[PDB]
C-alpha cells in the first residue's frame, strides 16, 4: 500500500519512502517516518502490518548496535542483511509469523555501496533497483527505461523526480510528500523533502 | 399456544387459549383461536397465525359455496378433504396446525391436521406448543361416552395445564360446544389470572410537556 | 455438537436511596419453554451491608457466588476487617476479566451502603466493566424497566416538577408497580417478588406474589 | 436485521371519545442520519390515519399502493371506508407477497365514520390483524414502548391527559433507543377537530 | 463513541461523549470515557469497555512503581510504549482498543495514539471513535496552534456536538479536560440538549 | 413402523403396528396403517405420512374409475402398476414404502412390494418399515411353503410382535386382515 | 463425551411425609434400538441418600465407581460422620461444572433423593451444572408429561403420605409408556425412609386399549 | 468511492462532483463527467456500479424527454424525482437489481429550487444538503457547521471550497478536479472547474 | 462382521464369521475373529481392526502379568474390567465391539458385553457386529433356559448362518469354540 | 436420479465363435442389506440382441418398459426389418447422453450383446454416455477383477469356441463370489447364437475353503 524505492549508484545509494500513516479512510499522520538508522552506514526500510513493522525492525535495530559496542567495529551491509533473513525464516513456521517487506541500503569500505531486497517470505536478492507496494508496478518500468549503471547522483534525483510524477498521475492514493536520504563514503546525508503542487 | 378437543356421548367440545407472542414478548392478551367454518363445524388454529387465518377463511368460503349450491348441511369429511389436499400442494410451506371438529348426519367427527397434509381421526387430540402438557391430562382422565359437564370440566382442566406451562396465556379459557342441535361459544369461560392493582400515583399534569408547534383543523 | 451456554431468564432491580438500598428480583427459573421451579431468588446477602444479584446462565451464577464468598474470608483474616461496598466491585472486576476468553454469562448488580451511610449501586457487564449509578435494572426485562424509572426517579422529560429525593415508602411502591407491569409483557418474569432492603439497622426481606402463568 | 436498517417507532393509543397516534422524525442509514422530516403517518380519509414503520422502501411503497386501492374503493361506492374494512384491505395487500414480503408493520388508528367509536389495530409483516382496546406499538424499540404504556394507561381519558400520556411514553422510550429520535410528531383527532403537535425532544 | 485530542501552545485539550450502547440498545448516558491515570497523565476509552478499563489501570499500576524506584515521573513516550507492548502479545486473539495518551513532559506537551492492532504514532491532532470522522472536519477548519484558551474550549465543545448530531452511537454529555504544565484540570461537563438551545439560538 | 404381508393358498394375510411418531414423541397412538382401495385389494403404507396418504387417494380415484368402465373386478397387478407410475415419476419428492396385496379371481392371492426407489416385484412374503430389519433373520427361518390361513395369522402375529418388542418406531397394537374369495376379515389383537 | 451411545430416559421423584420416592425404568436403548432390556439405573448410596440418573449409561458407571469409593473412604474412618444428601448434591455439581469447562462434559441428568435429620431432600443436577431443589422432579420428556401431573396435586395438597405418593408415581409411569418412544414396561421403585434405602423389584404397568375399537 | 455534494440555496441549487474513472489501481480517465442534463431545469448525478450507472440513468434521460415532446410542457422536479424512485422499487425484487446512488437537483417556476436524495434501496428524501461516497463522512459536518438557510450564491462557492480542502487533506484517494454547476431561474449555468495545487 | 456368545451349564460357546472387508472389497477371506487371552478366557472383537488388535495385546499383557503374581487363575470378570478401563478412557478414539466370555472356577461360564460406548454388563447370551441387527428377532424367540452343550453349538450355528445368509459384511466360514472346565474345543464349520 | 436405492453389481460378457455370452447374478441389494434375493437382470430383446445392466434397478425397469415397446412397434409393421444390435447400441447412447444433459441421469451401466449377419457384437454403455466396443466387457468391480482374466486368454488365443467361453465365465463368476461384498451365489447365463436368445436357469458356483485350516 505504501511505497519504497531503491536507486543504486556507482558510489551511492538513493532511497526514498512516503510519509502516510492512514487508517482505512482517514489519514491520521502526514509526516510519518519509515527510515531506521541501523548504523552509521546502513539504513532500513520497513513495509507491512500494523504492529509487525515496529516490533521486528526495532528488534534488528537494537541487535546490530550490540555488535558495534561489543566487538569495537561495525557490521558489513552484506552480513547485516543476511542476519535479517535468518530471523524471518526461523520465526516463520511458528504461531507468530511476521508479515513485513524490507529493503536494505548500505555502504562498505571494501565493497562499496550495496542494495538488498526482502520478501515477506524471507528471500534475499541483490538488485540495481527495487520497490514495494502497489505503486511498485507503475513506477519501476520508468526506472527500467532510463537506468544507467554509471549515473551521477544529480541525475538520479532527477530520475527519482520522473519516477514520482507518474505516481502522482495514475495512482488512486494521495501520497503528497516523500522523504529522501542518500548514503555515501561520508555517511547518511539527509536530502530535502519532496512535495507536489498538483494543479 | 394450547388447543385441544374431545368427543363426548353427544358432541364435541373444543378448547383454546388467548395469547399470541412475538419472540418472547406477549403481543396479545386476548386472541381468538377458534374459527368459524359452518353452522355445525368449527376449527382451532395453531402455528403461524396469518397462515391459519387465511386458510380457514378460504375453505369456509368454499363450503358456503358448496352447501348453498347443494341445499343441505355440510359434512366434516368434506372439510377434511379440502384442507389436506390444499396443504399437500404447498409442500408444507404454509405452517398450519388445525383441529377440525363438527357434527354431521353420521355423528360427531374430530380430526387433527399437520402442515404437510397428514390427517388423523381421533377421539381426543392436542396441538400447539403446550400440547404435551394438555395430552397428559387426557390420558390420565379420559373415559368413553362422558356427559356434558363432565367433558367441559376435562377440557378446561387440560387447557389450564398448558397455561401454567410456558407459552401459556393471559388466560381466558375458550370453549365451543357443538351438539346435534344446540351450539355454544364461550369466550370468558374461566379467568384464573388477574393483573394486580397499581399502588402508585402517576398524576399526569396538564402542561408538563413542551410543545414546539400546534395546529388546529376543524371538521364537520 | 455440545454447546456450553443456555439462557435462564431473570430480572434484577436496584435503587440507591439517600440512606438505604433496595434490591429486588423474581424467583422464576426457566429454560426454553419449561419452568424448572417457582422458588429461586437471585438475592445474596454477602455482608451485613452488601447484597449482590446474579442473572443469566444459572450454572455460572452458582459458581461465581461461591468464589466471592470464599474471598470475603480471605480478605478478613488477612486484614482483620470486612470489605466495603466499593472494594467488592473492584475485586469482582478482576475476577470477571480473569476468564476474558471464556466469559461468564452473568449480569451483575451490587447494591449496598458505602462508608458514609449512603446508597450505592454498581452495575456490571459479563467482561468486567463497571460504574456507580443511582438505579439500574438488569436481566431479561431490562428494556421494560429503564424508561419508566427515568420518568419517576430521574425526572427526565418532565416540566415544572421539583426534584424531591425519593423516600423509603415511595420507593417501595415504585418497585411493586414495575414488576406487575413487567410480568404482563415478559414471559421470563413472575411467580413471586423477593425484595431486600439494606439500611443501617440490618437487612429486611419481603415477598410479594405475582401472576402464576 | 432488515427491520433495523432505518429504525422507527409508531404508537397508537385509545382514549374515551378520541384516539391518538405518534411517530418519530429521524430518517437514516444504519448509523448515519439523513434528515429529520420523514413522514411516517399518512391520512387515509378524514378522522382515520395510518402509521408505518420498518424498511423505508416499503413505507413509501405500501402507502402508495394502499392509496391506489382506496380511491378506487371510494368512487365505486359513495360512502367512505370503515376502519374494519381498511384492516381487511391492508391484510390482503401484505399476504399477496407471502414469500416476497414487504418489510413494514402498519398501525391503523381512527374513528367510526358514523358514530364516535375509536379503533386501533396493528399487523405483522405478512398480514396478521390484531385489535386491542388500550394501545398498539410497532417499530424497532418495541420493548421500551410496552414498559411505558402498561404503567401509564388509564381506561377513560379526556384529550388533555391522553396527549400527556402518549407524550411521556414516546419521549422516555425513544431516548432509550439509539437508531430512533430527532423529533416526535403527535396527531390527536376527535369528532370535532384534528390537532397536530410536535414535541421538544433530544436532537442527539 | 467519539473522542478527540489536540495540543497547542497552552497544553492539550481532551474531550469525549458519554454514551455507551449495546447493539441498538443504549446502556447508559453517564459513561466517563476519559480515564484519569495519574495527576499528570490522562487516557481515553474508544472501542471495548473493559479492554480500555483494564489495561490502562494496569499501566497506572506500572507508572507508580517506576516513580518509586527512580524518584522521578515517567515520560509520555515511555508510558505509550509500555502500553503498546502489553497489547501486542495478545495480537489476533480479539482485543479492541484505540485509546490515546496525554500529558505534560520535560520535552513539553505529549500526545500519542495506541491501537490494539499495534499502531503507536505521535501527532498534533487526533479524533477516535465511531463518529470520529465527523469531528475531523469541524476541528481542522478551526484549528490553529496559536489559539486562545477560551477559544480552544469552544472549538472542542463544538466538535463533539456536531459529531453527536450526525452519529447515532454518540450523545449524552460532553466532558472537557485541560492538561496544564503542572497537571491536568477538569474544565466542565455540559449536556448536549443544553448546547442545542445555545448553538441554534 | 412395521408392515407385513404373507400369501397362502386361498388369499393373503396383512398386518401392521400403529405408533405414528415424530422425533421421540408418539403423535398418534392407534393408526390404520392399512388402507382399502377396492373390495379385494389393500395396501399397507410406510415412510412419510402425508406423502403416502396423497398417493393412496389418487390410486383409489384412478383404479376405482377404471373398473367401472370395464365392468370387471380389477387385477391386483393392475393396482401395483399404478403405484409404480407415481413413485418412479415423482421420485426425489416422496418417501413411500407401499406394499400391495389382495385376492384376484384370475390369479388368487398376490403380494407386491414397491420400496422407496420405485421398482415393483412379486414376492411370497414381504416385510417393510423401519422395524423390519430386526425380523429378517426370523422370517426366513420360520417360513414354510404350503401354509393354511390359520397358520399365517399365527405367523404374522409372532413376526410383528418381535419387531414390536420394544423398537421405538414400533409397538402399540396389532391390526390384522385376511383377504380371500369369500370376504375380508379384519381384527385387532392385544394381549 | 461428544456422542452419547447408550442412553436412558425419564426419571421421576417426589417427596412425601418422611421420605422421598424415585422411580425409573430398566432400558438401555441405542438410538432407536433397545439393545439392553435389563439394567439398573438407580444407585443406593449408603443409608440416607440415593441416586438415579438419565443420559449416557457408560458415564453413569463411572460416577457409580467414584461415589462408591468415597462412601467407603469415610466409613473406614469411623468418626461418627457421613455424607448428608445435600453434601452429595454439592460435590456432584462441582464435578459437572469442572467437567464442562474443559469442553468434555458428562452426558447425564441426575436426581438425588435423600432423607436425613427428619428432613426430606430432592435435588436436580444438569449436564451444564444447573442445580436446584424442588418438591417434585422429572427429567427428559417427563418434564413435559409427568411434571404437570406432579405440580397439579402438590398445589391442591402440599403434603402427601407414602401411599398417596406411591400411587401417584405409578399413574405417571403409566402415562410415559403411552407416548414416550424410549419407554419400557418394566420399572423399579426406590424409596428412602428413616429405616433406610429400599428398592422394589421389576414392577410393570396396566394399560388400556379400549379406544382401538373406535375408528 | 466517488463524491457528490448538494448545497441548496434560497433560489439556487449548487451541485458538484469529481472527474475520476479509476480501475482498481490506475486512473484511466481524469476528465470524466457524471452530470446528466435531464431537462432545461433538472440535472442528475449518478454513483454506483460499472454498467448500472450508464444503463439506468440514460433510461431515465430518454424518458423525461419523451414527456416534453408529447405533452408540450416540462415535468416538475418533484414529479421527475418521484418517477425515478418508482423504477428502482419495481426492478428490485427481480433477477436484475440496479445498484446506483442518486441525487436530483431541479428548479420549479412555482415551487422554487429543490433537492432530492436517493439510496440504492429507493428511499426518497428532501434535504437542505446531501452527499455520497466515502468522502461524504469527512465533509458534511463542515457543511453542517456553516450552513444558513438564507445564504448567497457567492458564499456557497466559498463554503464549497472549504468543503473540498479537507477532502484534499485527510482522505486517502487523490481526487484532483471537481466540476461545478449551478441552477437558477434562467437555467443551468456552468461555473468554472475547481482544481487543487496541493503543495 | 457378526459375533456370538452363549453360556450354558458347563461353560460358554463362541462363534463368528470371517470376511474382513474394506469398502465393498473383501481384504481377508478367512479370519480369526476370536482371540485367546488366557487358557480359559476368549474374546471376540468387532469394529475397527487396528484398534481391537492393539487393545487385545495390552489386556493379554496386563492380565497375563497379573495372574502370575497371585499364583491363581484369573477371573472372567477381572478380564472384562480391563477392557472397560481402556474403552471408556480412550473413547472418541476407538471403535471396539468386544464381547468377553470364558469359564472360571469360582463362577462357571460367564458372558460380558462391552459395546462401542464403554459400559460393561453380564448377559446370558450376547450378539454383536454389523450383521447382528438381523437376527435379534430370531435369537430371543429361539433361546430357552437350560440348554446342553450340543444344543448351544446347534443354536449358534443356525443363528450365525442367518446373519451370514448374504449380508455384505458377513459370511465366509463359521469358527466355533467351546470353553469348559476340561478344555477348549475349537472347530471350523463349512457345508 | 440423484440417489440409487436398489442397485445391482458386475455383469460379464465375452464373444466366441458365432455368438456372445453374458452372465450376471440375481441380487437386489439396498446398501449393505440384500433385500431382494430373486430378480432377473438380463432382458431378452427379440431374436438377435440382448441386454444386461447394472446400477439402479428401478431405472432398469423403465428401460425394460421402453425397449419392450419399440420392438413391438416395428414387428406390427411386418416390413421385413428389425433392429440390429448396433442400432440398439446407437439409440441407447443418445438416450443416456440426453438424460445427463438435463442433470437428471439414469444410474445404470449397460452391456449389449448381439449376433446378426454372422457377426458377433458386444457393446458398452455408461451412465455418462461413454460407449465403445470390445471383445470382452466387465462392469463395476468386475472391471478390476474378471477383466484381467478376460484379456489374458484373448491375447494368447484370439478366438474361442462356445465351450471354452462358457467355462471361462464360470471361472470369473466364481472369483467375484470370493471378494465382492455384493455378490450372490445364484446366477444365470444368457447366450445368443444363430438359433436365437437362450437364457439358462439359476446356476450356482463351487467354492474352495481349504485355506481356512491354515493359521
Amino acid at each position: 500500500m505504501e511505497y519504497l524505492i531503491g536507486i543504486q549508484g556507482p558510489d551511492y545509494v538513493l532511497v526514498a519512502s512516503d510519509r502516510v500513516a492512514a487508517s482505512n479512510i482517514v489519514q491520521m499522520k502526514d509526516d510519518h517516518d519509515k527510515m531506521f538508522k541501523m548504523s552509521e552506514k546502513i539504513l532500513l526500510l520497513c513495509v507491512g502490518e500494523a504492529g509487525d513493522t515496529v516490533q521486528f525492525a526495532e528488534y534488528i535495530q537494537k541487535n546490530v548496535q550490540l555488535y558495534k559496542m561489543r566487538n569495537g567495529y561495525e557490521l558489513s551491509p552484506t552480513a547485516a542483511a543476511n542476519f535479517t533473513r535468518r530471523n524471518l525464516a526461523d520465526c516463520l513456521r511458528s504461531r507468530t509469523p511476521y508479515h513485513v517487506n524490507l529493503l536494505l541500503a548500505g555502504y562498505d569500505e571494501h565493497e562499496g555501496p550495496a542494495l538488498y531486497y526482502m520478501d515477506y517470505l524471507a528471500a534475499l536478492a541483490k538488485a540495481p533497483f527495487a520497490a514495494h507496494g502497489y505503486g511498485a508496478f507503475l513506477t519501476l518500468s520508468i526506472l527500467d527505461r532510463y537506468y544507467t549503471p554509471t549515473i551521477s547522483r544529480e541525475r538520479a534525483v532527477e530520475l527519482l523526480r520522473k519516477c514520482l510524477e507518474e505516481l502522482q498521475k495514475r495512482f488512486i492514493l494521495n501520497l503528497p510528500t516523500f522523504s529522501v536520504r542518500i548514503i555515501d563514503k561520508n555517511g547518511i546525508h539527509d536530502l530535502d523533502n519532496i512535495s507536489f503542487p498538483k494543479q | 399456544t394450547t388447543i385441544a378437543g374431545v368427543v363426548y356421548k353427544d358432541g364435541i367440545v373444543l378448547g383454546a387459549d388467548t395469547r399470541a407472542t412475538e419472540g418472547m414478548v406477549v403481543a396479545d392478551k386476548n386472541c381468538s383461536k377458534i374459527h368459524f367454518i359452518s353452522p355445525n363445524i368449527y376449527c382451532c388454529g395453531a402455528g403461524t397465525a396469518a397462515d391459519t387465518d387465511m386458510t380457514t377463511q378460504l375453505i369456509s368460503s368454499n363450503l358456503e359455496l358448496h352447501s348453498l349450491s347443494t341445499g343441505r348441511l355440510p359434512r366434516v369429511v368434506t372439510a377434511n378433504r379440502m384442507l389436506k389436499q390444499m396443504l399437500f400442494r404447498y409442500q408444507g410451506y404454509i405452517g398450519a396446525a388445525l383441529v377440525l371438529g363438527g357434527v354431521d348426519v353420521t355423528g360427531p367427527h374430530l380430526y387433527s391436521i399437520y402442515p404437510h397434509g397428514s390427517t388423523d381421526k381421533l377421539p381426543y387430540v392436542t396441538m400447539g406448543s403446550g400440547s404435551l402438557a394438555a395430552m397428559a391430562v387426557f390420558e390420565d382422565k379420559f373415559r368413553p361416552d362422558m356427559e356434558e359437564e363432565e367433558a367441559k370440566n376435562l377440557v378446561s382442566e387440560a387447557i389450564a395445564a398448558g397455561i401454567f406451562n410456558d407459552l401459556g396465556s393471559g388466560s381466558n379459557i375458550d370453549l365451543c360446544v357443538i351438539s346435534k342441535n344446540k351450539l355454544d361459544f364461550l369466550r370468558p369461560y374461566t379467568v384464573p389470572n388477574k393483573k394486580g392493582t397499581r399502588l402508585g400515583r402517576y398524576r399526569c399534569e396538564k402542561g408538563t410537556t413542551a410543545v414546539l408547534t400546534e395546529k388546529i383543523t376543524p371538521l364537520e | 455438537r455440545f454447546s456450553p451456554y443456555v439462557f435462564n431468564g431473570g430480572t434484577i432491580l436496584a435503587i440507591a436511596g439517600e440512606d438505604f438500598a433496595i434490591v429486588a428480583s423474581d424467583t422464576r427459573l426457566s429454560e426454553g419453554f419449561s419452568i424448572h421451579t417457582r422458588d429461586s431468588p437471585k438475592c445474596y446477602k454477602l455482608t451485613d451491608k452488601t447484597v449482590i444479584g446474579c442473572s443469566g446462565f444459572h450454572g455460572d451464577c452458582l459458581t461465581l457466588t461461591k468464589i466471592i464468598e470464599a474471598r470475603l474470608k480471605m480478605y478478613k483474616h488477612s486484614n482483620n476487617k470486612a470489605m466495603t461496598t466499593g472494594a467488592i466491585a473492584a475485586m469482582l472486576s478482576t475476577i470477571l476479566y480473569s476468564r476474558r476468553f471464556f466469559p461468564y454469562y452473568v449480569y451483575n448488580i451490587i447494591g449496598g451502603l458505602d462508608e458514609e451511610g449512603k446508597g450505592a449501586v454498581y452495575s456490571f457487564d459479563p467482561v468486567g466493566s463497571y460504574q456507580r449509578d443511582s438505579f439500574k435494572a438488569g436481566g431479561s426485562a431490562s428494556a421494560m424497566l429503564q424508561p419508566l424509572l427515568d420518568n419517576q426517579v430521574g425526572f427526565k422529560n418532565m416540566q415544572n416538577v421539583e426534584h424531591v429525593p425519593l423516600s423509603l415508602d415511595r420507593a417501595m411502591r415504585l418497585v411493586k408497580d414495575v414488576f406487575i407491569s413487567a410480568a404482563e409483557r415478559d414471559v421470563y418474569t413472575g411467580d413471586a417478588l423477593r425484595i431486600c432492603i439494606v439500611t443501617k439497622e440490618g437487612i429486611r426481606e419481603e415477598t410479594v406474589s405475582l401472576r402464576k402463568d | 436485521s432488515i427491520m433495523s436498517y432505518n429504525g422507527g417507532a409508531v404508537m397508537a393509543m385509545k382514549g374515551k371519545n378520541c384516539v391518538a397516534i405518534a411517530a418519530d422524525r429521524r430518517f437514516g442509514i444504519q448509523a448515519q442520519m439523513v434528515t429529520t422530516d420523514f413522514q411516517k403517518i399518512f391520512p387515509m380519509g378524514d378522522r382515520l390515519y395510518i402509521g408505518l414503520a420498518g424498511l423505508a422502501t416499503d413505507v413509501q411503497t405500501v402507502a402508495q399502493r394502499l392509496k391506489f386501492r382506496l380511491n378506487l374503493y371510494e368512487l365505486k361506492e359513495g360512502r367512505q371506508i370503515k376502519p374494519y374494512t381498511l384492516m381487511s384491505m391492508v391484510a390482503n395487500l401484505l399476504y399477496e407477497k407471502r414469500f416476497g414480503p414487504y418489510y413494514t408493520e402498519p398501525v391503523i388508528a381512527g374513528l367510526d365514520p358514523k358514530t364516535f367509536k375509536p379503533f386501533i389495530c396493528s399487523l405483522d409483516l405478512i398480514g396478521c390483524p390484531m385489535v386491542t382496546d388500550d394501545f398498539v406499538v410497532s417499530g424497532t424499540c418495541a420493548e421500551q414502548m410496552y414498559g411505558m404504556c402498561e404503567s401509564l394507561w388509564e381506561p377513560n381519558m379526556d384529550p388533555d391527559h391522553l396527549f400527556e400520556t402518549i407524550s411521556q411514553a414516546m419521549l422516555n422510550a425513544v431516548d432509550r433507543d439509539a437508531v430512533s429520535g430527532m423529533g416526535v410528531i403527535v396527531h390527536i383527532i376527535e369528532k370535532d377537530k384534528i390537532t397536530t403537535r410536535t414535541l421538544k425532544a433530544r436532537m442527539d | 463513541t467519539t473522542t478527540l485530542a489536540f495540543k497547542f501552545r497552552h497544553g492539550v485539550i481532551v474531550a469525549a461523549d458519554s454514551r455507551a450502547t449495546a447493539g441498538a440498545y443504549i446502556a447508559s448516558q453517564t459513561v466517563k470515557k476519559v480515564i484519569e491515570i495519574n495527576p499528570y497523565l490522562l487516557g481515553t476509552m474508544a472501542g471495548g469497555a473493559a479492554d480500555c478499563s483494564f489495561w490502562e489501570r494496569l499501566l497506572a499500576r506500572q507508572c507508580r512503581i517506576y516513580e518509586l524506584r527512580n524518584k522521578e515521573r515517567i515520560s509520555v513516550a515511555a508510558a505509550s510504549k509500555l502500553l503498546a507492548n502489553m497489547v501486542y502479545q495478545y495480537k489476533g486473539m480479539g482485543l479492541s482498543m484505540g485509546t490515546m495518551i496525554c500529558g505534560w513532559d520535560k520535552r513539553g506537551p505529549g500526545l500519542y495514539y495506541v491501537d490494539s492492532e499495534g499502531n503507536r504514532i505521535s501527532g498534533a491532532t487526533f479524533s477516535v471513535g465511531s463518529g470520529s470522522v465527523y469531528a475531523y472536519g469541524v476541528m481542522d477548519r478551526g484549528y490553529s496552534y496559536d489559539l486562545e484558551v477560551e477559544q480552544a474550549y469552544d472549538l472542542a465543545r463544538r466538535a463533539i456536538y456536531q459529531a453527536t448530531y450526525r452519529d447515532a452511537y454518540s450523545g449524552g454529555a460532553v466532558n472537557l479536560y485541560h492538561v496544564r504544565e503542572d497537571g491536568w484540570i477538569r474544565v466542565s461537563s455540559d449536556n448536549v440538549a443544553d448546547l442545542h438551545e445555545k448553538y441554534s439560538g | 413402523t412395521t408392515i407385513m404381508a404373507v400369501q397362502f393358498d386361498g388369499g393373503v394375510v396383512l398386518g401392521a403396528d400403529s405408533r405414528t411418531t415424530t422425533g421421540s414423541y408418539i403423535a398418534n397412538r392407534v393408526t390404520d396403517k392399512l388402507t382399502p382401495i377396492h373390495d379385494r385389494i389393500f395396501c399397507c403404507r410406510s415412510g412419510s405420512a402425508a406423502d403416502t396418504q396423497a398417493v393412496a387417494d389418487a390410486v383409489t380415484y384412478q383404479l376405482g374409475f377404471h373398473s367401472i368402465e370395464l365392468n370387471e373386478p380389477p387385477l391386483v397387478h393392475t393396482a401395483a402398476s399404478l403405484f409404480k407410475e407415481m413413485c418412479y415419476r415423482y421420485r426425489e419428492d416422496l418417501m413411500a414404502g407401499i406394499i400391495i396385496a389382495g385376492w384376484d379371481p384370475q390369479e388368487g392371492g398376490q403380494v407386491y412390494s414397491v420400496p422407496m426407489g420405485g421398482m415393483m416385484v412379486r414376492q411370497s412374503f414381504a416385510i417393510g418399515g423401519s422395524g423390519s430389519s430386526y425380523i429378517y433373520g426370523y422370517v426366513d427361518a420360520t417360513y414354510r411353503e404350503g401354509m393354511t390361513k390359520e397358520e399365517c395369522l399365527q405367523f404374522t402375529a409372532n413376526a410383528l410382535a418381535l419387531a414390536m418388542e420394544r423398537d421405538g418406531s414400533s409397538g402399540g397394537v396389532i391390526r390384522l386382515a385376511a383377504i380371500a374369495e369369500s370376504g375380508v376379515e379384519r381384527q385387532v389383537l392385544l394381549g | 463425551t461428544q456422542n452419547p451411545m447408550v442412553t436412558g430416559t425419564s426419571v421421576l421423584g417426589v417427596k412425601f411425609e418422611g421420605g422421598v420416592v424415585i422411580a425409573a425404568d430398566m432400558l438401555g436403548s441405542y438410538g432407536s434400538l433397545a439393545r439392553f432390556r435389563n439394567i439398573s439405573r438407580i444407585m443406593r448410596v449408603n443409608n440416607s441418600t440415593m441416586l438415579g440418573a438419565s443420559g449416557d449409561y457408560a458415564d453413569f458407571q463411572y460416577l457409580k465407581q467414584v461415589l462408591g469409593q468415597m462412601v467407603i473412604d469415610e466409613e473406614l474412618l469411623g468418626d461418627g460422620h457421613s455424607y448428608s444428601p445435600r453434601a452429595i448434591h454439592s460435590w456432584l455439581t462441582r464435578a459437572m461444572y469442572s467437567r464442562r469447562s474443559k469442553m468434555n462434559p458428562l452426558w447425564n441428568t441426575m436426581v438425588i433423593g435423600g432423607y436425613a435429620d427428619g428432613e426430606s431432600f430432592l435435588g436436580y443436577v444438569d449436564m451444564l451444572g444447573v442445580a436446584y431443589e424442588a418438591p417434585s422432579l422429572a427429567t427428559g420428556y417427563g418434564a413435559y408429561l409427568a411434571q404437570p401431573l406432579l405440580r397439579e396435586v402438590l398445589e391442591k395438597q402440599p403434603v402427601l403420605s407414602q401411599t398417596e405418593a406411591r400411587d401417584l408415581v405409578e399413574r405417571c409411569m403409566r402415562v410415559l409408556y403411552y407416548r414416550d418412544a424410549r419407554s419400557y414396561n418394566r420399572f423399579q421403585i426406590a424409596t428412602v425412609t428413616e429405616k433406610g434405602v429400599e428398592i422394589e423389584g421389576p414392577l410393570s404397568t396396566e394399560t388400556n386399549w379400549d379406544i382401538a375399537h373406535m375408528i
